């Protein structure tokens, strides 16, 4: 079949996996922060 | 009067289990 | 039992998805720790540095007090070096 | 809010004089406190005597003075009773009783005065904490 | 007679009777009849029991001041620890029922029985020809008894620590449990409810999902249930409109249409979820406590910052300190 | 009509169904999951609660929380455009402004959720049972989140959202309500507890009377996904429990109706409860027991022996669990048994 | 050659019930894997233990076990030579690989079944004769290991005695119990408070004898069921099916599972408080003779003291009318300790013993068991679950104790999951009702 590339499902799907990695390399990041 | 109350309840529950049990509708196959 | 969209199989196994997302997968990454590390965060959120909990002496808590004057009772908060 | 060489300046000896610990001392203090003391006298308190805490004010009436790096020093080569009528070497870990308490051994006199600092820059940090038991927690 | 014992033995594993009596029954209709006879006694008419050998009776029945909510049987004496204390090991009865006797007596039958109960839900599976494993099932509340009842008592050297058989009772239980085990925080008893609040919601899923897709045979003015007899060759509810509205309320792959395994995934995550939980108490019967994050973040001078961890912390101070007021003469806890 | 046009492209059917009710589940549900993942990971909870409560901070998935706002904030919706965040962020967030933020949303969330519940079903033409049992769990959230809190003193003392944050809410209610002595709170254990039975038990039963329906001896493949023949014997299952239990099913469509009602009612139940202690209307004590209690010092029940242990939650927790109370209690005032 | 046509991936070593080439391939690369494990971790142990620092406070669970064989350890439990063990982790690392490769070999490489490629080592399970000749081969092999331990203690070295005259110490058992009636006398003991069964144990001279008899016992047995066929009742009971077998093998683990819990748990004996920790009742008892020692020293008479609820702070009565310790420690009156025995009398502890006659290595045994008690965080955070983060501690004995109670659990789900199919399996039922022929059909309402 010839399906689509951008649709209701992509957007979606990247709504939630674009900020998790965000947040995970930020959380990551975290682990080095002392005092 | 407050004994006589919970236990006669709890008799009332344990009398119905039996008849629950022993005095149930028969369950019938297919032709019901 | 299927509609429009292209089945995941199919887009986790085609090398041109790789292609993109290794780039844009560890970009995202590299973003959100720099977002961190630079201290950034701390001021987007205003969520206190190690070393800003507390004047030096002082062993007491900031706490909101009123409502309304609220964000200027913060901003006192943080003028005794807290 | 932060672990300041002013926060650091623990008094040395009875005659006033003090001494500066540096954020390593601190630390490495910190260890062996943990490695040697914690057992029994963990957050400032005595498990097997509660009546005898590790407060400043505490070590300082005491007998001899414990109060500071020089006197509690000395307690962890010959401790003694409150009064110092009476060695307890043989019941409490130190370093002529160490074939006895072997965390003793390794310890030398660097990790001695970094255990002494630690007892006396805690409480200038944590406070009341520091004296008092699961009230305080 | 073709042979009394060979008689005697078709009798028992027969399945024309109406309550099966088995092999695991001939133990398990004694234990449990001594056990809810003795139970039923004492919760109404037993008197105070000094439950922590300290000669401080604590009454429990309903004759001696108590309801339903707060009456329980009260465990045996601290004295006792886990010695075995049975009818005849006392001077009297008046003694017997001092030490907290009738709890020895209901627990150790009860257990017994329990198990025998799960040994006979496998006998009629078998007799009957049908799989098994349905005694598996039954084996996480059991598995919980046991952990509440033995296992704890066990480990903390005294049958007076174990749950006492009453509602308030079982309340204090938990508390006292939470103060010196922590046991919110702990990763087995969030499986507990894990399963158990999964259980609830999935019994709601099935359930209503099933009645929902029900196949219209009933009158408008008819009880929607009569479109069911007993006995039936096909299914009474459209399996396939159920996956086809549950499978667009979050998406298809996500949703089941082998009622298969469906039914074995409502029967695996609150077993083993009550499992882990089974094994939480057991596990904290020894003293492996839940995460102790007390005074964990701290800031750059060396001050204690607070979470939610310790707030939770000084409760659990409150119940230690004090739970069991003139119990203890020493600083630690340890027994 | 652009709105049947509108209509069509909306009740499409995708992989993740949007709908009407998706133009509010959607952004509501969004928000509410990204303001709980956003706080948790940088928000603190200082100048609100004294306490950490980010991955920034140091908190771990167990004491992460978005905490309530201060108790100075009353009942304020906290918006960020609002009279204290004055359109501020940073000011917004540290005045704990993403906790109405969740909540306000959250609950939006919920209502389009079972709003898509029904307009699902309508489309596929099924009865809404999923959608009347859903409300339990609205009710709940409804009376705990929002309710509870609108009958206290302020949102402060409504349940944090976090894990170890809502582990105080429990010891809260112990302590304080003696929510554990609660008949509606009973109910709701027996509903949940009695459920998670019915599940098990059900699931078991179906697994271990099921037919031959194929040669390999892992039964999943051997199911027809096509209706035809039930796939389990009802019959042999209700002759089981009638002999090992005494009583059993007979009627599927009971039987599944049951497994509805148990939890659903439960949580109703337990949600009553809560609104009760909304106005601090509780279950606290038993006047029978108390007056006995004064005048013979000789008389003890598991009953009095558990509010000792709730003088002592209030006690030793009030102080850093109400801060702005200003509490200051003496060593000598607090209340302890002996050595401990 | 195997795949969906037998059983899912999910139950694939089902596959196997049936390929004795390869479910023999199974059962020693996974021999191998449980080598590998006591090897690689004794060698992980050991890079981090430290010599002069408590056993307990390290994290150990088989160095203390080699300890406890006399090896690298001397008076009082001091370690002396870490050598031995070192050689115990190496040599079962190395012998890991050997099993390995047999394990990988008889699985992909040799043959897949063995009756034809070696009728001797080829089975069948129905075979009644194989099976107790099989199982008569593995009861001698058990039964040499148990002259092992017999060997090492009477000949090789001996075992770590903590009941030792002279204080816990290495000694050679030269007089091993073999009194039938003192060895399986242990059998017929209560596993209630007091009598504590097989836990009960509490000295070596029994640990060795009882040993000889299980060693000899054992290759009786084995020898027995090498030249023999199971009876007739025998066969008319059990089920005979390679399932069966298993089932019977997973209940029997079970079982010891939880005997090991209790051991770990109560015992002194064969499990020093010197290597491990001091066991549960030990530190309670030691927490009442720690301050039973302070208040005396400030001169309190312990025998007259009367606690808050007039019972005794210090001392008090068991049931039986013994002298024991007060408080809560009131539970654990049947602790018996290498530390503490000295202190007791004919009648319990005596008072004069306990006003004059104690000692300096008591007071300071009895406040470093009383301040290392087995409570702990699952974080490992030593203390009341409302302790401050600093000393970094679980006993061992509690590892052990959980963990080893979780696996004995599971097992007996295990034994019932297993038994359970076995007996479907035989009468064949075990894959579903057979719809034609639907028994509970065929049987009378009872309604
Ligand atoms: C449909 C989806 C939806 C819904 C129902 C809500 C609902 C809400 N949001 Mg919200 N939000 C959404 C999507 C949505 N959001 C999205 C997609 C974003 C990302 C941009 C946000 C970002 C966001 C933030 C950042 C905040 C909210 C907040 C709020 C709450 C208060 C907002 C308020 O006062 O409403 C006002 C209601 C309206 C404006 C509706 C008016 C409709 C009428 C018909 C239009 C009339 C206009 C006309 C000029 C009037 C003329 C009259 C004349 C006299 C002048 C409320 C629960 C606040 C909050 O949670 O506070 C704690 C807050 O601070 N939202
Ligand atoms: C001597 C021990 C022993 C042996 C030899 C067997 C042998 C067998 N079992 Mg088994 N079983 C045992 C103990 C044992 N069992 C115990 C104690 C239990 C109770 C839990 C079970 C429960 C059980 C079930 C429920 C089933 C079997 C089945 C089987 C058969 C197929 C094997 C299989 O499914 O592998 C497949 C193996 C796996 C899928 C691996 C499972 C992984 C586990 C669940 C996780 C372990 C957690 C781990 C410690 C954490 C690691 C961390 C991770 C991040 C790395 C096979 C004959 C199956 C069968 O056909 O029945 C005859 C079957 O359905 N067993
Ligand atoms: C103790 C763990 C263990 C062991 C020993 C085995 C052993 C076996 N399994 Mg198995 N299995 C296990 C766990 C285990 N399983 C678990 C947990 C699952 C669930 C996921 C399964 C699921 C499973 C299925 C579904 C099947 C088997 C099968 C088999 C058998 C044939 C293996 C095969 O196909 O070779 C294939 C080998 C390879 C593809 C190469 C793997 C590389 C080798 C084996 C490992 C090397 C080890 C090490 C790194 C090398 C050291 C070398 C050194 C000594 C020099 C074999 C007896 C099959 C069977 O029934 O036999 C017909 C089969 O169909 N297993
Ligand atoms: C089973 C026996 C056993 C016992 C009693 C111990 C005991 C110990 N080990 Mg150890 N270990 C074991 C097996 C065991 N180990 C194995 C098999 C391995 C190989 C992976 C290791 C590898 C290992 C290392 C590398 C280290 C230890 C360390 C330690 C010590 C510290 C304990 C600790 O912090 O763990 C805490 C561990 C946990 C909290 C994890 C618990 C995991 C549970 C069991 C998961 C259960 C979930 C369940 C399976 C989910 C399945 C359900 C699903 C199917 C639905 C302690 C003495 C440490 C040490 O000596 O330092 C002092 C150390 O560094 N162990
Ligand atoms: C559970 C252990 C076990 C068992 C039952 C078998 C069984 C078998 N193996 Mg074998 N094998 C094993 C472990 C085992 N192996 C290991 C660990 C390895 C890796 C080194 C191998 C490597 C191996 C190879 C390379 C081959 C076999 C083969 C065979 C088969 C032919 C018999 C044979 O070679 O013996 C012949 C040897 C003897 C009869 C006598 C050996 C005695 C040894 C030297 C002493 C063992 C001492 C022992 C540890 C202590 C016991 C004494 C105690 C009672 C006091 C047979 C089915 C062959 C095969 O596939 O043919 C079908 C084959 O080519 N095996
Ligand atoms: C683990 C090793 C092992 C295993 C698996 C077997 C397996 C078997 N043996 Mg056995 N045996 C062994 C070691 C072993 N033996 C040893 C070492 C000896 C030497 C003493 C013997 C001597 C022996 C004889 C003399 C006979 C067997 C027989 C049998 C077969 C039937 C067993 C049976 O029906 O028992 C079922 C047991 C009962 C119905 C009795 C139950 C009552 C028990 C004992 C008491 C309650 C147990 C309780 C829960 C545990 C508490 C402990 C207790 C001390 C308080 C079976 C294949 C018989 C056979 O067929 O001959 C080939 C037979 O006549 N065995
Ligand atoms: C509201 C809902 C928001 C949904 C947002 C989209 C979610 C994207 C999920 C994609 C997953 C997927 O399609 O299934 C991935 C695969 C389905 O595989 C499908 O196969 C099809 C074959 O034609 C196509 O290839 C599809 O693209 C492919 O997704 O998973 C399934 O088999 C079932 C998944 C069910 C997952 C339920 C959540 C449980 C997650 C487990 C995590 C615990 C650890
Ligand atoms: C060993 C012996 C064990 C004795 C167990 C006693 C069982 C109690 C029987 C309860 C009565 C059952 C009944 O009325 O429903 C009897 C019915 C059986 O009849 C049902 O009738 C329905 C309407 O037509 C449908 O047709 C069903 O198919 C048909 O089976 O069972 C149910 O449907 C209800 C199932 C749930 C049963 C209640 C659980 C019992 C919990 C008791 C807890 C109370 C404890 C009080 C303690 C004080
Ligand atoms: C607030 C706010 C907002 C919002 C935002 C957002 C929306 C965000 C989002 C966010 C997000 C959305 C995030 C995410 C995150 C995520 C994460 C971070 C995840 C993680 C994960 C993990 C970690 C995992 C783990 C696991 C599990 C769970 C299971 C098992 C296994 C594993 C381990 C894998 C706005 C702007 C509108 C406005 C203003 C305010
Ligand atoms: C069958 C199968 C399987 C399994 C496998 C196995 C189980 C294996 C095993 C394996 C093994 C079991 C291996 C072993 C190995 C070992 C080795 C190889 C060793 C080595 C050693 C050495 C080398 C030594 C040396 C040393 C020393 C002495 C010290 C120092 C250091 C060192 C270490 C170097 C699986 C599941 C996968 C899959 C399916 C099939
Ligand atoms: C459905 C309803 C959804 C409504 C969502 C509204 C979200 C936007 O919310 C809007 O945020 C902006 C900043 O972004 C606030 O804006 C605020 O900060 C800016 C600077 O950042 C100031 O210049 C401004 O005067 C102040 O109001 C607005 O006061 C608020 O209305
Ligand atoms: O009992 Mn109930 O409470 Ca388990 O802990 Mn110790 O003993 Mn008593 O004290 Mn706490
Ligand atoms: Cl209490
Ligand atoms: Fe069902």
């Amino acid at each position: 079949v010839s399906y689509p590339i951008f649709t209701v499902r992509w957007v979606a799907v990247h709504t939630l996996a674009v900020p998790t990695i965000f947040f995970l390399g930020a959380i990551a990041a975290m682990q080095f922060i002392q005092r | 009067m407050e004994t006589i109350t919970y236990v006669f309840i709890f008799a009332c529950i344990i009398a119905l289990f039996f008849f629950a049990i022993f005095f149930r509708e028969p369950p019938r196959i297919t032709k019901k | 039992g299927t509609t429009g969209e292209r089945p995941f199989s199919d887009i986790i196994t085609s090398v041109r998805y790789w292609v993109i997302h290794s780039i844009t997968i560890p970009a995202l990454f590299i973003a959100g720790w720099l977002f961190v590390s630079t201290g950034l965060a701390y001021d987007v959120f205003g969520t206190p540095r190690p070393d800003s909990y507390y004047a030096q002496e002082q062993r007491s808590i900031p706490l909101v007090t009123d409502r309304f004057e609220a964000k200027q009772q913060v901003e006192t908060f943080l003028e005794q070096l807290k | 809010a932060e672990l300041t060489p002013e926060v650091l300046t623990v008094p040395l000896n009875s005659e006033g004089k003090t001494i500066t610990l540096t954020e390593k001392q601190y630390l490495e203090g910190k260890r062996l406190f943990q490695y040697a003391c914690a057992s029994c006298h963990v957050g400032g308190i005595t498990k097997t005597n509660p009546s005898l805490d590790l407060r400043t004010e505490t070590l300082a009436l005491a007998t001899p003075p414990r109060d500071n790096i020089e006197g509690l020093v000395d307690y962890m080569k010959n401790p003694t009773t409150y009064d110092g009528e009476q060695e307890i070497a043989e019941v409490h870990p130190s370093l002529r009783s160490a074939d006895i308490f072997p965390k003793m051994r390794n310890l030398t006199e660097k990790d001695l005065v970094a255990i002494a600092g630690h007892i006396l820059v805690e409480p200038k940090i944590l406070g009341d904490k520091w004296g008092g038991g699961k009230v305080y927690y | 007679s073709a042979n009394l014992w060979e008689r005697f033995c078709n009798w028992v594993t027969s399945t024309d009777n109406r309550l099966y009596v088995g092999w695991f029954g001939v133990i398990m209709i004694p234990t449990l009849l001594a056990a809810t006879i003795c139970f039923v006694i004492a919760f109404i008419a037993a008197p105070p029991v000094d439950i922590d050998g300290i000669r401080e009776p604590v009454s429990g029945s309903l004759l001696y001041g108590n309801n339903i909510i707060t009456g329980a049987v009260v465990p045996s004496s601290n004295a006792i620890g886990l010695h075995f204390y049975p009818i005849w090991e006392a001077a009297s009865l008046d003694e017997w029922l001092y030490n907290g006797g009738p709890y020895q007596l209901i627990i150790f039958h009860f257990l017994l029985g329990a198990s025998c109960y799960m040994g006979r839900q496998w006998e009629l599976s078998y007799r009957l020809g049908m799989r098994p494993w349905i005694c598996v099932a039954y084996s996480a509340p059991l598995a919980s008894a046991f952990a509440v009842f033995l296992i704890y008592p066990i480990g903390q050297g005294s049958f007076s620590d174990g749950m006492p058989l009453g509602i308030s009772g079982t309340f204090n239980f938990m508390i006292v449990f939470q103060a010196e085990h922590n046991i919110l925080m702990h990763p087995f008893h969030q499986l507990g409810v894990a399963g158990v609040f999964g259980g609830a919601l999935f019994c709601a899923m099935h359930g209503s999902l099933v009645t929902s897709s029900l196949i219209r045979e009933t009158t408008e003015t008819e009880s929607a249930n009569y479109g069911y007899k007993f006995g039936q060759e096909e299914e009474t509810y459209n399996i396939v409109a159920a996956h086809g509205y549950f499978g667009r309320l979050i998406f298809q792959y996500a949703s089941f249409n082998n009622s298969r395994s469906l039914h074995f995934f409502l029967a695996a995550w609150p077993v083993v979820g009550v499992w882990f939980t089974a094994l939480g108490i057991s596990t904290m019967a020894f003293n492996l406590n839940g995460f102790n994050f007390n005074h964990s973040v701290i800031d750059a001078k060396g001050n204690v910052i607070n979470t939610w961890a310790d707030i939770i912390n000084r409760a659990n101070l409150g119940m230690e300190v004090m739970h069991e007021r003139n119990a203890h003469n020493f600083p630690l806890d340890l027994a | 009509g652009w709105f049947d046009i509108l209509d069509d492209w909306l009740k499409r059917d995708r992989f993740v169904f949007v709908g009407w009710s998706g133009i509010l589940l959607f952004p509501c549900a969004y928000l509410a999951l990204g303001g709980w993942l956003t706080g948790t990971t940088f928000v603190t909870s200082w100048y609100t609660h004294g306490l950490a409560s980010s991955y920034l901070e140091g908190c771990n998935f167990l004491t992460v929380a978005v905490s309530t706002p201060a108790n100075s904030m009353g009942h304020s919706l906290l918006l960020l455009w609002g009279p204290e965040a004055q359109g501020d962020f940073t000011r917004w967030c540290q005045l704990g402004g993403l906790w109405t933020f969740i909540a306000l949303h959250g609950a939006f969330g919920l209502i389009g959720f079972m709003l898509r519940q029904f307009e699902i079903a309508r489309l596929v033409g099924v009865r809404p049972y999923n959608a009347i049992a859903f409300s339990a769990p609205i009710a709940v959230f409804v009376s705990v989140f929002l309710i509870y809190p609108l009958g206290q003193s302020s949102w402060f003392f409504a349940p944090s959202f976090g894990v170890a944050a809502i582990f105080r809410f429990l010891l809260f209610f112990q302590g304080f309500h003696n929510w554990t002595l609660n008949p509606f709170h009973m109910m709701g254990v027996a509903g949940v507890l009695g459920g998670a039975l019915l599940c098990a038990i059900h699931g078991a039963t179906v697994e271990n009377t099921l037919f031959q329906d194929g040669e390999g001896a892992s039964t999943f493949r051997a199911f027809n996904p096509t209706q035809a023949e039930e796939t389990y014997s009802m019959v042999t299952a209700n002759r089981f429990w009638s002999q090992i239990f005494g009583i059993a099913f007979s009627n599927k469509r009971w039987l599944h109706f049951f497994m509805l009602f148990v939890p659903v009612t439960g949580l109703w139940m337990s949600a009553i409860g809560v609104v009760g202690l909304a106005l601090n209307l509780r279950s606290y004590d038993f006047i029978s027991q108390e007056i006995r209690a004064a005048e013979d010092p000789e008389f003890e029940t598991f009953y009095t022996k558990n509010l000792l242990l709730n003088e002592g939650i209030r006690a030793w927790m009030a102080p850093q669990d109400q801060p702005h109370e200003n509490f200051v209690f003496p060593e000598e005032v607090l209340p302890r048994g002996n050595a401990l | 050659d195997q795949e969906s046509s037998g059983f899912a991936w999910w139950a694939g070593n089902a596959r196997l019930i049936n390929l004795s080439g390869k479910l023999l391939g199974a059962h020693v690369a996974h021999a191998g894997l449980i080598v590998f494990w006591a090897g690689a971790m004794t060698l992980f142990e050991l890079a981090h233990f430290i010599p002069e620092k408590p056993m307990y406070e390290q994290g150990l669970i088989l160095i203390p076990h080699i300890a406890t064989l006399g090896w690298g350890v001397g008076p009082g439990g001091e370690v002396v030579d870490t050598f031995p063990f070192f050689v115990v982790g190496v040599v079962h690392l190395i012998s890991s690989a050997v099993l390995g490769f047999g394990g990988v070999y008889h699985a992909i490489r040799g043959p897949e079944t063995l009756e034809e490629y070696s009728s001797f080592f080829g089975y069948d399970w129905k075979d009644k004769n194989k099976m107790t000749t099989i199982l008569g081969f593995h009861l001698i092999v058990l039964g040499i290991g148990a002259l092992l331990l017999v060997a090492k203690a009477m000949f090789f070295g001996g075992l770590y005695d903590t009941w030792a005259p002279g204080g816990g110490d290495v000694r050679v058992i030269t007089n091993p119990t073999l009194d039938p009636r003192v060895i399986f006398g242990y059998l017929l003991k209560s596993p209630f408070g007091g009598e504590g069964w097989i836990v009960s144990v509490n000295n070596l001279e029994d640990v060795v004898g009882g040993h000889i008899w299980i060693g000899l016992i054992c290759i009786a047995g084995g020898i027995w069921h090498i030249l023999t066929t199971p009876f007739g009742w025998a066969r008319r009971a059990f089920i005979w099916s390679g399932e069966a077998y298993l089932s019977y093998s997973l209940g029997a683990l079970s079982m010891m599972g939880f005997i090991a819990t209790c051991f770990v748990w109560f015992n002194n004996t064969v499990y020093p408080s010197e290597f491990y920790g001091p066991t549960g009742p030990e530190a309670s008892q030691a927490q009442a003779m720690t301050f039973l020692i302070r208040d005396q020293k400030l001169g309190a008479n312990v025998g007259s003291a009367q606690g808050p609820t007039g019972l005794g702070k210090y001392l008090m009565r068991s049931p039986t009318g013994e002298i024991i310790f007060g408080g809560e420690t009131m539970r654990f009156w049947d602790f018996r300790g290498p530390w503490l025995e000295p202190l007791r009398g004919p009648n319990g502890l005596d008072l004069n013993k306990i006003k004059n006659d104690i000692q300096p290595w008591q007071e300071r045994r009895a406040a470093e068991y009383m301040t290392h008690a087995p409570l702990g965080s699952l974080n490992s955070v030593g203390g009341v679950a409302t302790e401050i983060n600093s000393v970094n501690f679980v006993s061992p004995r509690s590892w052990l104790a959980t963990s080893h109670f979780v696996l004995a659990f599971f097992f007996l789900v295990g034994h019932l999951w297993h038994a359970g199919r076995a007996r479907a399996a035989a009468a064949g039922f075990e894959k579903g009702i057979d719809r034609e022929s639907e028994p509970v059909l065929s049987m009378p309402s009872l309604d």
